[PDB]
């Protein structure tokens, strides 16, 4: 596509403007090997659609879930020998932890040394996140906010 | 070994019918048959990081007549986390090579839930942390629910007052919404109104419940009456519109209440419920106060003695 | 080399791992066109290089200058319809307004609403720079906030 | 027009040796013969944001010698940026439509220059910017060097004190820099020292300066000792161990001082100058002060006034 | 003797259609030909015992471009009444034996009405009473309308802000109803709503005034958009949620608005105009702070010359 690889995964479907966030968010950047992004591209079906590559790396069992909240629709192929050995559309798991923020100011989770962690139920409209500490649950919307 | 033993007592909702159960019919047996050596030789910690006379008082006059030790504080300004910066995880790491269990009361939500991960094996009791959860209320007015009415099922409750920022009723709603049958009805300032979380949970539950602008359109239906105080401490200044009570109960407004019914409140109390009250059949509020006791007895037996002859 | 563009600029030969920094502190991925950023790609002259077409935008003298302090050897080039038009390259440029923020914290630039600025000198090895508001002179490495 | 005329006076840093030549020849104009009316009509603005009696008091007072109206204020705290928000660009914003010329000192350092930014065709001047600049100081020091001394090339000046935060070794530095063949030494604590970019500045024009741990190991060489106060109100924590002077003169120090040699201060003073110095004919510090009236009107009347003090 | 020779201007609601047309017309002459000695040996008081930038700072500019000498306070605790607890009825006393006129400002509302209970024939003259009125304001409001539309009478004007405790929307709500047809849109939380006080009396004079939730909604008609500030200092704990702006001009806004509209604000502003505005040509605030040296110069002119300037 926009690049190949003998060996590596292609994140694909990624909407527009959230593409950037993913190299930040998932630190890769901290990489040796080679790495293509393309931005804006156009997806008939979904106009602007951005896309990664990364040589030499496949996506460990958090981020591929985590991705499910970042860009629900992306599709993550794992390629060897040019092949694609594998495609995933990410589900969204029961817990995250360690990423979100909680937004509630007096929990205590913004005092102390611990991981953040939140339930995920996949409420009608939205996803809602219960906190493990203070237990409030909140839209997905406000819980990863920019 | 019972249930509850070693168990963290954190929130109603990892609590299930059945604990919940086990701990009101502990408690009438102890307040029928005084258990005093029932905790000879054990030490627990009674750690107070926020103002209370009666969840602390209670709790260490139940250590105390069943023959167990107190140790603690009611007042962090003197803890090294107050003055010298120890954070409340090695704060609790310490404490936990000491004492058998740990009664906590904090005013950031979670902060017991945090206790735990450090706590080892020694149980932490959640006397309220911030405006989640006070765990050992809920089994105080179970009781004296159970008490006055003789059923835990079918009941209309009504709840009165700061309901978002009121840790009684986000543990009570949850608790009243695993018998069957019950009708809550809320009656709150808008501001302070029942967190949606709660009413997702009546709702995905079948459970009804229902709002109303004054107390008059629920009293002919209600058998317990729980009224609440604003949570000034909590309030976030776009609040303090709401830091007077709006609904005030008078004896006058008792006219026409079923004669069963009961005005629970967890005190203290404020404006909301007039002094004239206090000498109707309806006041149980000090009553309510004097089952803490024996809720707490009970749940201090159950969590560090594993089977329980009574 | 990687994917094709008519009209545009092509920013090659930046350093390694600096590619990212420039993509965001001067906010060339805020837009509507399409991006192709090639991270970590074998340079052969000085080994790996890093780089970005931006197509269909077009950097001022200006512009490319700026980027002097991060990749002061990057070589600009603006292609009208696919034929190398123009290749330019950074001269440290006199003034940085707007993007870099004075680490002095009793500066005045703080709390008013005014731009940043600031005067670039060749300081005898590292690069300083002088707030134009609260005078005090900083090597261009601190300014880059720690 | 004359040189000056309606420049804003920020930093000795933007002037030339030949504008700083020009104020000086007009301080001793206007010293010799006054000019009482030389700004009749004009209203100027003295707007104090940090504590002053000696620059706001003879700025006030060199106005009132030329005529002109003052109208400001000493204290933030009851203008509308103290106690209503208004920032200090719409606050230079709303007096530039008021005044012919704006005196600002301001605790924060960028604030004069920012001024010039929003007070359009006003010229603002610059009474102190936080621990950056403060030119109409380094005007009446080489005013009174130049009295003293008869030349301000070819002096050795020796600064002691908290040149990290002292803004008017600052400007003095820079503008004795612009004469030829001054040399310097430097007396401060190791917290306190004069900030690399003055020390640059002093290496590409190629001026000799040396670091110096003692008074006296200097005090048969300097023709101006020009002592400061550590900026206590500037000072971080860190640095707290620095707010007792550590060079103190007394003077038994002054015996075997050069016959011309001067000692200056900007003033206050805390315990740095001994009072016995006083009675001495080495000090010159309140004759200096004096001397802030006569460069300051001279400023005055070159910025606002077209033609020039003939 | 003209119309408001040593009248004492405490409200707008005392002051008739040709009284403000008078003012108009002298600041307009003397904006185009100064009079420096008009008010040669007349010494008048500033009293401000409440913050002010723009207020004090012009009235006293405007004292001085007419030859005038000022003395007063910009500061209420460093005066008798401050650290003494003189009345304000002797302070005016004390002060109406010395000065030719009182300019005040103060924090409670009716503080200039009973000054003038006390001052003999001194005129005192207000710079704002609490959140009563404020005449001086709206007479340069009036002068930068008259002046960026052409008429006082037949325009669309939208007040925007808090208008309960806006002292500034109170006097020009007063000064524009006694023109003809002028159209009012008031954009307010429903907290800090027009007082029924002018409400009624836009209705019995059968003037046009309506409510509006956005600028957007009026964008369009509206000739003049005043914009206010919360008063927060005037805020009861009650009223807190409203601190923040709830409506926020930016410059997209005003994309659609009417060729000659201005945006006006008295100042200071917080968030509620955002600086963006202020490169695009319907702002006219810092023109409007300009414009208080000329009302305020014609003001004092008419209550202390017997004459009418020409
Ligand atoms: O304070 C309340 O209103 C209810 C409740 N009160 C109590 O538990 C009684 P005390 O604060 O005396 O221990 C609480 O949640 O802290
Ligand atoms: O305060 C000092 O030590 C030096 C200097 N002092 C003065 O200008 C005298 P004043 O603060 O009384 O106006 C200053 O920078 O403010
Ligand atoms: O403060 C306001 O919002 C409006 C108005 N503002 C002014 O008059 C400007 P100042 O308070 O700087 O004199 C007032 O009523 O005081
Ligand atoms: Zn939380
Ligand atoms: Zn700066």
């Amino acid at each position: 596509g926009v690049e190949a690889i003998k060996r590596g995964t292609v994140i694909d479907h990624i909407p527009a403007q959230i593409g950037f966030k993913l190299l930040s968010l998932f630190k890769l950047t901290e990489t040796d090997q080679r790495i293509t992004i393309g931005l804006n591209l156009p997806s008939g079906e979904m106009g602007r659609k951005d896309l990664i590559k990364i040589e030499n790396t496949f996506l460990s069992e958090d981020q591929v879930d985590q991705l499910a909240l970042y860009a629900p629709q992306a599709t993550v192929n794992r390629i060897d020998n040019y092949e694609v050995v594998g495609k995933s559309r990410p589900s969204l798991p029961e817990r995250i932890d360690n990423v979100l923020v909680c937004p509630n100011s007096n929990c205590i989770s913004h005092a102390e040394p611990v991981s953040s962690s939140f339930a995920v139920r996949k409420r009608a409209n939205d996803i809602a996140l219960k906190c493990k500490y203070c237990e409030k649950e909140f839209s997905h919307n406000v819980v990863l906010a920019n | 070994a019972n249930p509850l033993y070693q168990k963290h007592i954190i929130s109603i909702n990892d609590l299930s019918r059945d604990d919940l159960n086990l701990v009101l019919a502990t408690a009438a047996k102890l307040k029928a048959n005084p258990q005093p050596e029932l905790l000879k030789h054990k030490v627990i910690a009674s750690c107070f990081f926020e103002a209370s006379t009666a969840t602390r008082l209670s709790f260490q006059t139940s250590m105390h007549r069943l023959g167990a030790s107190v140790v603690g504080f009611s007042d962090s300004a003197n803890t090294s986390l107050g003055k010298k910066g120890e954070t409340l995880a090695d704060t609790i790491s310490v404490i936990s090579t000491y004492v058998d269990a740990i009664v906590m009361r904090h005013p950031q939500e979670g902060a017991a839930r945090l206790a735990t991960e450090f706590s080892g094996n020694v149980p932490v009791l959640n006397a309220g942390d911030g405006s989640n959860q006070h765990p050992t209320q809920t089994l105080l007015d179970l009781f004296t629910i159970q008490q006055t009415e003789g059923r835990l099922d079918n009941l209309h409750v009504a709840m009165v007052g700061d309901l978002k920022y009121g840790r009684t009723v986000h543990s009570l709603t949850q608790a009243l919404a695993k018998f069957d049958g019950n009708r809550f009805y809320f009656i709150a300032p808008d501001a302070l109104a029942m967190p949606e979380y709660i009413l997702d949970m009546l709702d995905e539950k079948g459970i009804a419940w229902s709002l109303h602008s004054s107390i008059e359109e629920v009293m002919a239906e209600v058998d317990i009456l729980y009224m609440t105080r604003v949570q000034k401490e909590r309030l976030d200044p776009s609040e303090y519109a709401n830091v007077k009570a709006q609904f005030v109960l008078r004896a006058s407004d008792l006219h026409n209440a079923k004669a069963n019914m009961k005005v629970l409140h967890p005190l203290p109390r404020v404006d909301e419920i007039a002094t004239d009250v206090d000498k109707t059949p309806h006041a149980w509020y000090f009553q309510q106060a004097g089952n803490g006791i024996f809720a707490r007895q009970a749940l201090l037996a159950l969590v560090l003695n594993r089977d329980l002859v009574l």
